[PDB]
């Protein structure tokens, strides 16, 4: 609805939350289809979500057993990485797959003693809080982002946005005061105003 | 941009010919007005865009108000008929 | 590249031509008139062809005001075929 | 009367139209129920459906509930609640005018909310500062399916529907712009008409053309500009003010 | 990937399955009689098929006139398997193609896992229980089955 | 209700002799949950309406049955409790003075009505009548939109 | 922030209401900004819910009610109002509505009283006004179609007539007023008028229905002492009796008033 | 060369004080700071 | 109120609960050749033999069949008069001995082609309006109903009086009936507003046919090519789709400008499949060519002609019938 | 150029947008202003020259060429009475400039 | 979608092979892709 | 004034508003698809409820009490996995032992493949 409201019909959602486009875009519909980090951070968490439970729908269908969906649970959670693509819109979530990954080599090499190699490895419980704790911080940051974007949507963007000094207009704003002080100083003093 | 404006008033020009002619045929093509660009745009002629009204002072204006009102509805009649 | 070649690209032309199966879609900007108008069967889709010539010589008028010459002969050729699109709907 | 007999259901609920419209782009937009990329093809369509007053009329809910406004779709010939109907299912009566008398200067007939402005198109539901009694009908040509038929034939017909809809005033037909103008004795029977004649054919059923008339475009019923004619101008002052003479009554009554 | 695309433009890849496909129908073909097979017949596979990398159906599927003796699963190499096991009737080929990389251009594993995996779902891919999968690998130019 | 599962333990005796009945509620509810496409508002309403009907036939099913006729032990009663089949707080209500025909809990809850007030349905239906010809009206409460209920004070 | 301004007539007559206030819950009419939505009923079980439509400063600027727009003294419309008072007073005054948004946007937020408004707001004026108003009070194929048209025959008691013709219909009559004669004569009907034509036919249900209309008094039928004048039409009508063009019509009712002076 | 002007008034800010803020949560408004400290007096 | 008359007061609910309601409601063909005497009350039906067709059945009002031969003679062989009400619909079934009987009284019968034997009957709780049979099979046969079920019947079993399986996915009355020429898989239309296609002997449909202009599709019928199948709209339009396995229509098989509205108006092809043909309500006999659905012509046959069939091997004749009775050959 | 009322509707405005243009784009160009009062006047639209150069006023009230095209214009037009307030709040406002006593 | 997307959206129906078959047949009457020439950007080679 | 808890409906009834809200092309549906937008922010809170409630390997079918708008829109998990920390431990424990017997003893350990659908 979010994709269809800003009239990016040229854009397809998949049921697993990947976008394409449906077609070469021109670049005016580029411009205009600019989809922002909090929509992506949004989709790629519910892409995540999307896993686990599909997993647990797999489970339920009885297409796969108790211990391959506890394999296929930890297995999810560590592989965030391979799976979601969730960085490339927060880096700082490379602290969560850094931890999973460490979490993953203690947790084998106390696992796989005199089993040796294979999947079946299903104690997920560390990762699965690495994740939740992310989930935590990440609650105001897009209540934040997602609230500002559907501001925007509804009421639509501020008049009056005001531009800071950032060093790339430092030249031009002195040029401005400089220039303003010069023309004060000349037409006060002046005599015939 | 000289350029784009005179192929601007070459244009003014043809919907204004066409119009006259198709009004010398009998079929009476009422005139287009400008596109606008964007949703809050003005037309210039439906208001006066943001009146400002002389502060009433203390003389009566009332004889003049009225001898300007047939000034210029005089003036709007004679522009109807002889252009 | 550019709108034209984006626009003539296999995914938008197989979406128009799935878009005129599925739901008779069809923009007849993007499509050469026919040259002969009898081939043209069906009422509704020779009056939106009509509707074409309209609006091209519209367009024509637009820049008539070597230039007056050729764009005259384009602009009365293009009444013959407007004539020719209303007899064969009223025939 | 409609007051012997309990509404009939006009549609049923099975056989009510899709609410997805005919296509005009490639792809559907699910916010605004309208098709994207691209905008080909015209988007009227003649109504499958059609008001008939003494068959379809009677009693509904609103009748007990005491309600005020009527039936959208009642005069489009097309709703699907008959006498569960919250809204009244009889053409408007001078009754009902006169229970409508306040909220009319805001409201439509149907309850809707009025403009400041006309629609630069002059459809829609109109202006409160107006009250306008008056009915544009256009499209004639395609609520006929372009048959030819003279202009006082085309004027019999237009005769015919508009006064199953109310007490009328006027209707002229003017053959240089093929074109109806009818007015209304109330604003509500003009608010009225104007749904149920809207997309309408103004074709019989003797007609050789009845069995395609669902194909073109139907009638284009739109508010009325003011008359330029001379006569009705000064009609129009002289109504003005009886009605102004008909007011000093009241304000000196009260005051 | 403009590289890529540029080696497998004009749906090369499909092009490849295809044609591979149809050589190991047509050279089955002239082995009819010798392995008493009552037919064979190539499948109207999904066109997604060639590049669907999760899910595989059949591309060959085979009659037998009279029941095959067939071994249980090995590779096309490997020369002490014993047909004694297990009996047959109905068999299918299927062709997978691979872009391998240096971490995986084992094609053999790649067969191994993808038979044993695909052959033992909940849902069955295939009409019979029982067939070959074969392997190309297009990227270092390798075969197994 | 709730699924079967190891979770839970086997039915005590007289399950068997009521399932028929509960079943034929399973197949309407069965029914009720699909997305019949309704066109309207007013029509959408009324399919959530038959669902909360179906919930409270039921749960007066087993009410009825334990409470009442006296055909069922406790321990089938607590199963069916247990497992859902029946509300709980809606026949806790039943068991109370003045609401012993409560049609669903949403028409109490005071607290989220824009006056405070209760729902309409739970006037006694000659109030209504009453204060209606005081008026000089009919009554203009036909259903309300929590549940579609027409009325459920005890005396109606 | 001021008080919403609604009429009591609004209001109805129980003695407490309920309303709903939602600050900036809605675009005002008239000048397009958000203000402050009241909404009520009149009383608890009536089905129809009021809003204000339009803001304060708008309603106080022209001196109406927010949720009829009638004047919040006399209870009429703007365009009745301003008209009652220009003829009053000597100079015109009407209420100037914008038509650009940034014009709705930038009049609204000028606080002067528009129109009418001024002279409506206090009592002392409007007082006058009404106290000045009561002095008011105190103060080309013609030649063919008149053979199908029933000119040459006369009103009667013997011919049964299911149809009529009607001629000397002043312009100014509605085509209902002429129904409703006939039904108040008839104590209860298919009316064609053309009023470029000064003409028109009756058709009615029955034949019955036609010898009980020509019972009740060519003949005179009254429309607010306009002389309609009628006679039996026994060949049927349609509406092309009257010309198919505007130039007929207007021809006809030419060759039909020097026929009725004639008459006279 | 006239797209390319010196300032000669500046935008007054009487302007943005016509229309009523948007609801836009910036990271800088925050709460932030939130006790006032104040002197030994 | 005294509580007696409360008590009173709960029994006039209209239910047995909180929802009880207190509301008061209580090649081308040119010219005819011959025509044969059908049911002076008007045909309702017709049907060449299915292989070879030397015989014309019939079927229409005054409550009787009656099979007509095409060569030698042009007279009825023999009637069948065990009918109360108007014949419905007939099917040969796919091996010649056999036919198949449908009409408003409820009841289908199956009777023997050559000594009009009643094989078996069938009486049902809603009219049926079409009756089919597999190509493979002669002893089974499906009937579509007004209650929108379809019951599935083989004569060889005495089961509940055969019914061997019932289809439901439909919301309204079935109108037609078609299997593939196959028999594996059939086809069937409804007063709602779609078309479904059906796996032989399964409650599920392989495919679903719905758009959002869609109107009601009273008959339908196979291309003898096999690759297509076609349906008799009431938009006053035919159209044609695919029997391929991805099913779906083909977009310029539109087929206009008959009057079919109102009437049950049948559907025909030419042998050689290259040209198609339709009744009208206004008695003109269309024609169409099926390469391009450019128009052939119109005959003005001596009032709605409903049923209209073509021979099997004689090129450019098609017979037609309808309320005036008479079985018009061209 | 122009034959026809609805013509001069379209002269005018394309004048009026692009006069109101540049002031919108620099309202300080007190010649602009002017000469937009002047072209109103040419118009004969008295009410949109009084409202341009009172809104002019409202840009910059100091400035005395525009005050005294004002009261000539006002004056010009037979208008006595209107430049009578006008020249008043011109001294009231501005009372130490000789000019507008003078005038 | 950003300027380097890899993946494209096709239908669950969409067959590459059948479309740009049909796509061929579309392309012999469409406009602009039988118009005569190509328009680019270029600089002038010389002073003329 | 006066409080009572939070009423607890059928679950038909959830289900039911779910099953509606599945095209949303009437016109009916427009201040539900405003409230659709409306609960975009509050997403990864109800991400946070059911992950955090996600059934442990030892347990079949988890029910969870849930808080659901009536448009449909959004459905959160209303409860907190409250645990006994010895008896997690031990469950978790037992699971641990069981998982590493059953790497051992299955001889070919079929993992899932992802997406699963
Ligand atoms: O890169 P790592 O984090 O260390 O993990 C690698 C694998 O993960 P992926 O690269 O995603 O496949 C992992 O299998 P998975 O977790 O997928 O089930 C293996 O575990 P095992 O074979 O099942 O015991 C590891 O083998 P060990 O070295 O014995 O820990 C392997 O390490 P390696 O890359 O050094 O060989
Ligand atoms: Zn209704
Ligand atoms: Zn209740
Ligand atoms: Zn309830
Ligand atoms: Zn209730
Ligand atoms: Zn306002
Ligand atoms: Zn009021």
């Amino acid at each position: 609805l979010l994709i269809h409201r800003k009239g990016l019909t040229y854009l397809h959602l998949d049921y697993n939350f990947n976008l394409k486009p449906t077609k070469t875009l021109t670049t005016k519909e580029r411009k205009k289809s600019r989809l922002g980090n909090s929509f992506h951070l949004m989709r790629e968490l519910l892409k995540m979500m999307k896993l686990i439970v599909d997993t647990h729908v797999q489970f339920r269908l009885g297409n796969v057993d108790a211990f391959q969906l506890a394999d296929g649970i930890h297995y999810i959670l560590n592989h965030i990485g391979q799976l979601t693509g969730i960085y490339r819109y927060k880096y700082k979530v490379m602290h969560q797959i850094r931890a999973c990954k460490d979490l993953k080599h203690i947790i084998y090499y106390k696992f796989n003693k005199n089993l040796g190699k294979g999947p079946g490895c299903g104690f997920w419980q560390p990762a699965w809080r690495v994740w939740l704790n992310f989930l935590r911080g990440t609650i105001p940051l897009l209540e934040r982002y997602i609230g500002n974007l559907i501001t925007r949507q509804f009421e639509g963007r501020s008049n009056e946005i005001v531009k800071t000094t950032t060093k790339q207009r430092l030249d031009a704003y002195y040029d401005l005061e400089l220039r303003n002080s010069v023309m004060d100083d000349i037409l006060e003093m002046m005599p015939e105003s | 941009k000289i350029r784009e404006r005179m192929l601007e008033e070459s244009k003014r020009i043809a919907e204004l010919q066409k119009r006259r002619e198709l009004k010398q045929a009998g079929i009476n093509v009422a005139i287009k007005k400008p596109k606008k660009k964007y949703g809050t745009d003005i037309d210039y002629n439906e208001d006066i865009v943001y009146e400002q009204a002389p502060m009433p002072g203390i003389y009566d204006t009332s004889t003049e108000d009225r001898q300007i009102k047939k000034k210029f509805e005089q003036f709007e009649r004679k522009v109807n008929r002889k252009g | 590249s550019r709108n034209v070649d984006k626009a003539n690209s296999v995914l938008v032309r197989f979406q128009e031509q799935q878009a005129e199966s599925a739901g008779g879609y069809k923009d007849y900007s993007r499509y050469q008139r026919p040259r002969n108008v009898s081939k043209v069967k069906s009422i509704k889709e020779a009056n939106e062809w009509k509707r074409q010539v309209s609006k091209e010589i519209k367009q024509k008028s637009t820049r008539i005001y070597m230039q007056i010459a050729e764009l005259n002969d384009e602009l009365n050729n293009l009444f013959k075929e407007w004539k020719r699109w209303q007899w064969h709907i009223d025939h | 009367s409609w007051r012997d007999k309990s509404a009939k259901v006009q549609v049923k609920e099975s056989e009510l139209p899709s609410s997805i419209p005919a296509q005009t782009g490639l792809t559907f937009n699910i916010w605004y129920n309208k098709w994207s990329q691209g905008f080909a093809g015209n988007t009227r369509f003649v109504s499958p459906f059609a008001l008939q007053p003494q068959l379809h009329s009677g009693k509904t809910r609103g009748d007990n509930d005491g309600q005020l406004f009527f039936c959208l779709f009642f005069a489009k010939g097309m709703c699907c609640l008959g006498p569960k109907c919250e809204y009244l299912h009889h053409i408007p009566d001078e009754e009902d005018i006169g229970k409508l008398a306040l909220r009319t200067e805001v409201l439509d007939c149907f309850g809707r909310e009025k403009f400041a402005d006309y629609r630069e198109d002059m459809g829609g539901i109109g202006s409160f500062r107006k009250k306008n009694k008056t009915l544009y009908v256009g499209g004639i040509d395609g609520a006929l399916n372009s048959k030819h038929l003279k202009p006082a034939q085309i004027e019999s017909r237009i005769r015919f529907v508009f006064s199953r809809l109310g007490d009328i005033d006027r209707i002229r037909y003017v053959e240089s712009k093929n074109c109806g103008f009818v007015k209304f004795k109330y604003q509500a029977n003009a608010e009225f008409a104007k749904e149920a004649m809207s997309n309408q054919t103004l074709l019989l059923p003797s007609d050789k053309e009845w069995d395609d008339r669902r194909e073109g475009t139907g009638l284009l019923v739109k508010w009325a500009n003011e008359d330029p004619d001379p006569a009705a101008q000064k009609r129009l002052q002289e109504e003005l003010k009886l009605e102004s003479l008909n007011m000093m009554v009241h304000l000196i009554n009260n005051n | 990937k403009i590289s890529l695309i540029q080696i497998f433009r004009a749906h090369l890849w499909q092009k490849i399955h295809e044609s591979i496909v149809f050589d190991i129908c047509q050279i089955l073909d002239g082995e009819l009689d010798v392995l008493q097979i009552e037919s064979v017949t190539k499948e109207t596979v999904h066109p997604r098929k060639s590049y669907k990398m999760n899910s595989s159906a059949a591309d060959i599927t085979m009659e037998s006139v009279h029941e095959w003796e067939v071994s249980k699963p090995s590779l096309l190499h490997e020369t002490n398997d014993s047909f004694k096991g297990l009996i047959t009737n109905k068999m299918w080929f299927d062709v997978q193609l691979r872009y391998g990389d240096y971490d995986s251009h084992d094609i053999s594993r790649y067969v191994r896992a993808k038979f044993l995996d695909y052959t033992t779902d909940n849902v069955s891919m295939y009409p019979s229980p029982t067939g070959v999968m074969i392997g190309i690998d297009l990227a270092y130019n390798m075969y197994d089955a | 209700p709730r699924i079967k599962t190891r979770r839970s333990k086997p039915a005590p005796d007289g399950f068997e002799k009521i399932k028929p009945t509960l079943t034929d509620f399973e197949i309407q509810l069965r029914d009720a949950q699909k997305d019949k496409s309704s066109k309207l508002a007013a029509k959408s309403n009324e399919q959530l309406w038959e669902i909360m009907q179906l919930h409270h036939q039921r749960s007066r099913y087993i009410y009825t049955l334990y409470y009442k006729r006296k055909a069922i032990s406790k321990d089938l009663y607590d199963w069916l409790i247990k497992e859902k089949y029946a509300d709980k707080l809606l026949i806790a209500k039943w068991r109370k003075t003045g609401y012993e025909k409560l049609c669903c809990l949403r028409c109490i809850q005071k607290n989220e009505t824009n006056n405070g007030s209760t729902c309409i349905c739970r006037v006694p239906r000659a109030q209504l009548e009453e204060e209606a010809r005081k008026k000089g009206t009919q009554v203009s409460f036909h259903q309300c939109v929590h549940c579609g209920c027409r009325g459920c004070a005890s005396t109606d | 922030e001021p008080p919403p301004n609604i009429c009591e007539q609004c209001l109805g007559d129980e003695a407490n209401i309920r309303m709903t206030k939602i600050p900036q819950g809605s675009e005002c009419k008239i000048c397009t900004l958000p203000f402050t939505l009241y909404h009520f009923k009149t009383s608890k079980r009536s089905n129809n819910i009021i809003k204000t439509l339009i803001c304060v400063r708008c309603a106080t600027q022209r001196n109406i009610c927010q949720c009829c727009m009638l004047d919040s003294r006399w209870h009429i419309p703007i365009q009745l109002r301003d008209h009652l008072i220009s003829l009053v007073n000597e100079e015109n005054v009407m209420t100037e509505e914008a038509k650009n948004d940034m014009m709705k946007r930038f009049l609204s937020l000028k606080n002067v009283k528009l129109g009418g408004a001024q002279i409506t707001s206090d009592p002392s004026e409007a007082d006058n006004i009404v106290d000045k108003l009561k002095n008011i009070l105190l103060r080309v194929d013609i030649s063919h179609i008149l053979k199908k048209l029933p000119l040459n025959e006369s009103f009667l008691k013997n011919p049964s007539t299911k149809s009529f013709f009607l001629y000397n219909i002043d312009a100014s009559i509605p085509e209902w007023k002429i129904t409703d004669t006939v039904s108040q004569l008839l104590g209860i009907l298919s009316l064609i008028v053309n009023h470029k034509a000064k003409c028109g036919g009756l058709r009615f249900q029955s034949s019955e229905l036609g010898e009980r209309f020509v019972s009740k008094i060519r003949g005179v039928l009254l429309i607010d002492r306009f002389r309609i004048f009628i006679i039996p039409w026994s060949s049927g009508f349609s509406a092309a009796s009257f010309g198919t063009n505007t130039a007929e019509n207007i021809k006809l009712s030419l060759s039909l008033n020097k026929l009725i002076q004639l008459e006279l | 060369t006239t797209s390319h002007r010196p300032q000669l008034e500046a935008r007054s800010g009487a302007k943005a004080a016509a229309y009523t803020p948007t609801g836009i949560e910036h990271a800088r408004l925050l709460p932030g700071h939130t006790t006032l400290k104040y002197r030994k007096f | 109120f005294t509580k007696s008359e409360l008590k009173r007061r709960r029994k006039t609910r209209k239910g047995d609960g909180p929802w009880g309601s207190w509301s008061s409601s209580d090649y081308l063909p040119k010219k005819v050749i011959r025509n044969y005497p059908g049911h002076p009350e008007g045909t309702t039906a017709l049907k060449f033999l299915p292989k070879t067709g030397h015989l014309i059945l019939s079927g229409g009002n005054d409550h009787t069949i009656k099979i007509w031969d095409f060569y030698h003679d042009y007279e009825c062989l023999r009637d069948f008069q065990g009918h109360n009400k108007p014949i419905k619909a007939l099917r040969f079934t796919e091996d010649c001995q056999s036919f198949l009987s449908s009409s408003f009284d409820r009841s289908v019968k199956i009777w023997d082609t050559e000594t009009g034997k009643v094989k078996t009957r069938l009486h049902l709780n809603s009219t049926p309006a079409d009756v089919e049979s597999r190509p493979t099979n002669p002893h089974e046969f499906i009937v579509g109903l007004s209650n929108s079920k379809i019951l599935h019947y083989d004569d060889r079993v005495s089961e509940n009086q055969g019914l061997v399986q019932t289809y439901d996915h439909h919301l309204s009355s079935i109108l037609a009936l078609k299997y593939f020429p196959d028999g594996s898989k059939f086809i069937s239309s409804s007063e709602d507003k779609t078309v479904r296609i059906w796996e032989n002997q399964i409650n599920v449909p392989i495919k679903q046919i719905s758009d959002t202009a869609q109107h009601s599709m009273p008959f339908l019928n196979v291309h003898p090519s096999q690759n297509y199948f076609c349906a008799q709209s009431m938009d006053n339009r035919i159209y044609s789709f695919s029997l391929k396995p991805k099913y779906k229509r083909h977009p310029k098989k539109i087929f206009k400008g008959h009057s079919s509205a109102g009437y049950g108006i049948s559907l025909a092809f030419s042998g050689d499949g290259r040209y198609i043909c339709s009744g009208d309500s206004k008695s003109r006999l269309f024609t169409w060519d099926w390469n391009t659905s450019r128009l052939l012509n119109n005959i003005k046959i001596p009032k709605p002609i409903t049923q209209v069939d073509w021979h099997p091997q004689e090129t450019s004749k098609v017979i037609c019938s309808g309320a005036a009775g008479k079985i018009y050959v061209c | 150029d122009i034959l026809d009322l609805e013509e001069l509707r379209e002269y005018q405005r394309r004048k009026r947008t692009e006069y109101e243009g540049y002031l919108k784009r620099n309202r300080l160009d007190m010649g602009q202003w002017i000469r937009y009062a002047q072209f109103e006047i040419e118009q004969h639209d008295m009410r949109r020259a009084r409202s341009i150069f009172e809104r002019a006023l409202l840009v910059d009230s100091s400035f005395i060429p525009l005050w005294i095209r004002y009261i000539d214009a006002e004056l010009k037009v037979k208008c006595i009475n209107h430049a009578r307030n006008l020249m008043n709040r011109a001294i009231s406002t501005l009372p130490r400039v000789d000019k507008l006593w003078y005038k | 979608s950003e300027r380097k997307a890899i993946n494209k959206y096709y239908p669950p129906d969409y067959n590459p092979l059948e479309a740009e078959k049909l796509s061929r047949k579309m392309a012999k009457k469409l406009k602009t892709m039988n118009k005569s020439h190509a328009s680019i950007r270029l600089m002038t080679p010389f002073s003329m | 004034n006066l409080y009572t808890p939070k009423a607890e409906m059928p679950p038909e009834h959830l289900r039911k508003i779910i099953n509606t809200h599945s095209d949303m092309a009437s016109k009916m549906y427009n201040t539900d698809k405003k409230a659709f937008l409306g609960a975009l922010k509050y997403l990864p809170h109800a991400i946070l409820k059911l992950l955090e409630n996600m059934p442990h390997p030892w347990e079949q079918a988890k029910e969870v009490k849930v808080l659901y708008h009536t448009s449909g829109a959004i459905t959160f998990v209303n409860e907190t996995p409250r645990v006994i920390e010895p008896v997690y431990t031990a469950q978790w424990s037992a699971t641990w032992i069981a998982m590493r017997r059953e790497k051992r003893d299955r001889t070919h350990f079929k993992r899932m493949r992802f997406p699963p659908f």
